RNA sequence: AAACUCCAGUUGACACAAAAUAGACUACGAAAGUGGCUUUAACAUAUCUGAACACACAAUAGCUAAGACCCAAACUGGGAUUAGAUACCCCACUAUGCUUAGCCCUAAACCUCAACAGUUAAAUCAACAAAACUGCUCGCCAGAACACUACGAGCCACAGCUUAAAACUCAAAG
């Protein structure tokens, strides 16, 4: 569906508490977030760990 | 009012459930209450392990004792069945058939709230 | 807004308090 | 339009049929409205139940050939 | 920008003119650095679709009221 | 627990594929709101501070489902333009 | 037949067998995830203790044993040492959210475990114990 | 309405003639409250 | 006047007002199977309404029963009882997908 | 690092502490506040407004006894950091948070937007914010700062609260 938005701001008519309090007016921005890069972790630790495994034994 | 008493006993054999279900039935009665009816729900196995009375319990009977009493009698017997060592769990509630269920007449689905800010330019 | 004006309040009773306590 | 009800009562029974409906031709009638004409003259009549009414037009426009199903 | 085309052509058919394309800003208002110091603006405007592409006003709309033009508009 | 135990949150390994059975435990886990719920238990989130991260929360919802919603309902309209060079 | 993902039923009869051993009999691997270090000890189906190894009996300390490798380190020890009794088909019960969780039960299968189940058991109070105080980072 | 059916219950409520009478005859009798509901809801009750 | 004008009516297209499948019927905490139905398998969390498409009422019911049938020995709270495994799928709700 | 090592890990037994999910619900209460289960009792007023000479309430923190002790924790002590670190980080532990019986009466007690009755018509309309308004009543305000201050008075409050100025100063403050 989508949540309701029905007496959930502090508004004049609404005779109850706010429920939501956004800090920015709930209205549809004409732009989209842009696609964030994933962060990297460090890789072939596992195989890393075979070859110095070996290395100490040997 | 009615009452429903919801009673776990502890899956003995008949003479000790018959024994300890006619004890809960005249404790009820010595409190002046009008027992209705007795239904037995089964042995099953406790959803989880209940320790009552220095026992782990694994296993009990499920019975229903609904009957009629004033409202005094209610904490007198959830007392009473605090010392019986014969009852794993017992809770007195409402009866369910009390209360008649309103006539629903269907899911409204809401419309986006309008108005909630001024049609100004920003 | 800003609190510079809680701030002003904020001190005086700061203020205040430490010098009951000298005193 | 008072033959809204009729429209609706037919599309709830019947639904809408397999003929398919040409927007193009500005006298087209649809079996609906086919429908809705026969149960609107029987009206004329002077009956004034529906019950009655309804299962005389069904079958009265079957006397024309249609083709209806009413379970579904 | 569906009939831009159908709309160019019955502008040229009956001799007069069409502006179906992207509006730039002054046209109207700021004609005579635009086109010429003599140039002659339209003496009737017809708007055949008042809303540009995002659903609002054409701005034409507002600028031939500001140049004393009358308009015609669907 | 008083419960019986594996029981509540197992998954059983197919054909040793350890890597795709963790893994749809990981997605139950969160699906339920387990794994966000351990994260923000491990210090104490005050009265205020629950409050002030659910209406954010709630109000970022509304908002990400209202531009999932315009989103797939133009999703239609990104096909090829029918009036090139007019 | 479909492959079930919910654990054999105990009570219910079953036809899984592993190494000819109902799903109850077979042994537990139980593994602690915690933001500083993982520990793994392996029991047997009647809680007796077979192997155990955490990211400090294999040598290492203070904030190098938060790690993967370090928690995969361990999963080996424990395999060998698993191993050695016996173990082969072992059940996982994982608990905590830890840096290791899974490098662990990577470093009990490159020991030589095979995994049948994995369960997870972090502990989430109903509502509890008041954790401490938020940092100020 | 309601005294008239009530009226009719009381006859067969527990009391202390047919306690042990009726003791016995529960522990014969499995009321079962479970039952299970489809998609398009439709009470399923376990076959027995 | 004239009798070709749009009569004032109540919309004849109106279709019947959507009610949830357990609209009339009972809920009661004894009916674990029930109840059952509408909690996570592995965890036995309660499910949301977006999830379970039940109305107000109808979700406070299920929710205030499994809260009562829980801690009166009746349903288990850290999983779905085992038994209840094969219930009609009524939820809204996928996890391999 | 210090710390612990009568410690950790499975398992069993075990609260006078706190109440995942539901809750994408938006209900109850005068406000404060209220979201585990059960039961009992129970949510004023058949016009409205209205007590800063009154009554009854009022989060958190405190105070007076008497208990409880899982955790969290001002203070304090160690470890660390630093030029210093009376902090931020780590460990430990207390008042305190809980119960009972009395006090204390304060909050950005703010949704900083009064109650009641109405209107979206006009000219909406300084800006921003949560669109502009009408009737009616009460309560409040009248440059800044001195000042949540001093005096006086009341109060179970004695480092308290409520009421609350002036002189000197400024040409701004907002
Ligand atoms: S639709 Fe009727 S009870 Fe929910």
């Amino acid at each position: 569906a989508t949540p309701s938005l029905r007496g959930r701001l502090a508004r004049f008519g609404n005779p109850r508490k706010p429920v939501l309090k956004p800090n920015k007016p709930l209205i549809l921005a004409n732009r989209v977030g842009e696609r964030r890069r994933e962060k990297g972790e460090a890789t072939c630790i596992t195989e890393m760990s075979v070859m110095m495994a070996c290395w100490k034994q040997n | 009012p009615r009452y429903e008493l919801a009673l776990i006993l502890k899956a003995m054999q008949r003479p000790e459930t018959a024994a300890t279900l006619k004890r809960t039935i005249e404790a009820l009665m010595d409190r002046g209450a009008i027992v209705r009816d007795l239904e037995n729900l089964g042995e099953r196995a406790l959803p989880y392990r209940i320790s009552a009375h220095s026992q782990q319990h694994n296993r009990g009977g499920y019975f229903l004792v609904d009957f009629y009493a004033p409202t005094a009698a209610v904490e007198s017997m959830v007392e009473h069945l605090s010392r019986d060592i014969d009852v794993i769990r017992g809770n007195i509630v409402k009866h369910p058939l009390t209360q008649e269920l309103k006539e629903c007449e269907g899911i409204v689905p809401v419309p986006l709230a309008e108005k909630l800010y001024s049609t100004k330019k920003r | 807004k800003n609190v510079l004006k809680i701030r002003r309040r904020k001190m005086n009773h700061h203020k205040y308090r430490k010098l009951v306590k000298k005193t | 339009y008072h033959e809204d009800r009729i429209r609706a009562k037919f599309y709830s029974v019947y639904g809408s049929g397999q003929r398919a409906f040409d927007l193009f031709n500005p006298n087209f009638k649809s079996t609906c409205q086919r429908f809705v004409e026969k149960y609107t003259e029987l009206q004329k009549l002077g009956e004034t139940d529906e019950e009655k009414l309804f299962v005389e037009t069904g079958k009265a426009l079957l006397a024309e050939g249609v083709i209806l199903r009413r379970v579904g | 920008r569906q009939f831009s085309y159908l709309i160019e052509n019955m502008a040229r058919d009956c001799g007069e003119y069409a502006h179906t394309r992207y509006f730039r800003g002054g046209m109207l208002t700021n004609a005579r650095l635009l086109f010429g110091p003599t140039v002659r603006l339209p003496d009737l405007i017809i708007f055949l679709h008042t809303l540009n592409n995002i659903f609002e006003p054409h701005v034409a709309v507002r600028d031939a009221a500001k140049m004393n033009i009358p308009t015609v508009g669907i | 627990a008083k419960h019986l135990k594996f029981i509540a949150r197992t998954v059983m390994v197919q054909e040793g594929n350890v890597e795709s059975a963790y893994r749809t435990l990981n997605r139950i886990l969160t699906m339920d709101g387990l794994i966000e719920d351990i994260k923000h238990r491990r210090y104490y989130e005050k009265p205020c501070r629950r409050r002030q991260r659910e209406s954010y929360e709630r109000c970022r919802r509304i908002y990400n489902m209202e531009m999932a919603r315009k989103i797939n309902f133009l999703m239609r309209k990104n096909r090829a333009d029918p009036w090139q060079g007019c | 037949t479909k492959f079930s993902i919910y654990p054999p039923i105990p009570g219910e009869e079953s036809s899984l067998r592993w190494a000819g051993k109902k799903f109850e009999e077979i042994p537990i691997a139980h593994i602690k995830a915690s933001h500083n270090n993982t520990q793994i000890q392996v029991v047997s189906a009647s809680n007796e203790p077979l192997a155990f190894a955490s990211c400090g009996t294999e040598g290492f300390r203070n904030a190098k044993k938060g790690t993967g490798i370090a928690a995969q380190t361990a999963g080996i020890a424990a395999a060998a040492r698993a191993k050695q009794k016996g173990v082969i088909h072992i059940r996982v019960v994982v608990k905590g959210l830890g840096p290791g969780r899974l490098s662990a039960m990577h470093g009990l299968i490159m020991g030589g475990l095979e995994v049948i189940s994995i369960t997870d058991n972090t502990p989430i109070p109903h509502x509890g114990c008041r954790p401490r105080k938020a940092r100020k980072l | 309405r309601e005294v008239l059916q009530l009226q009719e219950e009381v006859k067969n409520f527990i009391t202390r003639e047919n306690l042990e009478a009726r003791v016995e005859a529960a522990l014969d009798s499995r009321k079962n409250y479970n039952w299970a509901i489809t998609r398009e809801g439709l009470v399923v009750r376990p076959q027995r | 006047s004239n009798e070709d004008l749009p009569i004032s009516m109540e919309n004849p297209y109106k279709e019947p007002l959507k009610k949830c499948i357990l609209c009339g019927k009972h809920v009661d905490y004894k009916n674990v199977q029930l109840l059952s139905q509408f909690v996570s398998p592995f965890t036995g969390c309660i499910y949301g309404r977006h999830i379970t498409g039940l109305c107000g009422k109808k979700q406070k019911e299920i929710t205030k029963a499994i809260k009562r049938a829980q801690i009166m020995g009746f349903m288990p709270v850290t999983y779905k009882d085992p038994a209840y495994l094969k219930d009609p799928k009524v939820c809204n709700i996928r996890y391999r997908e």
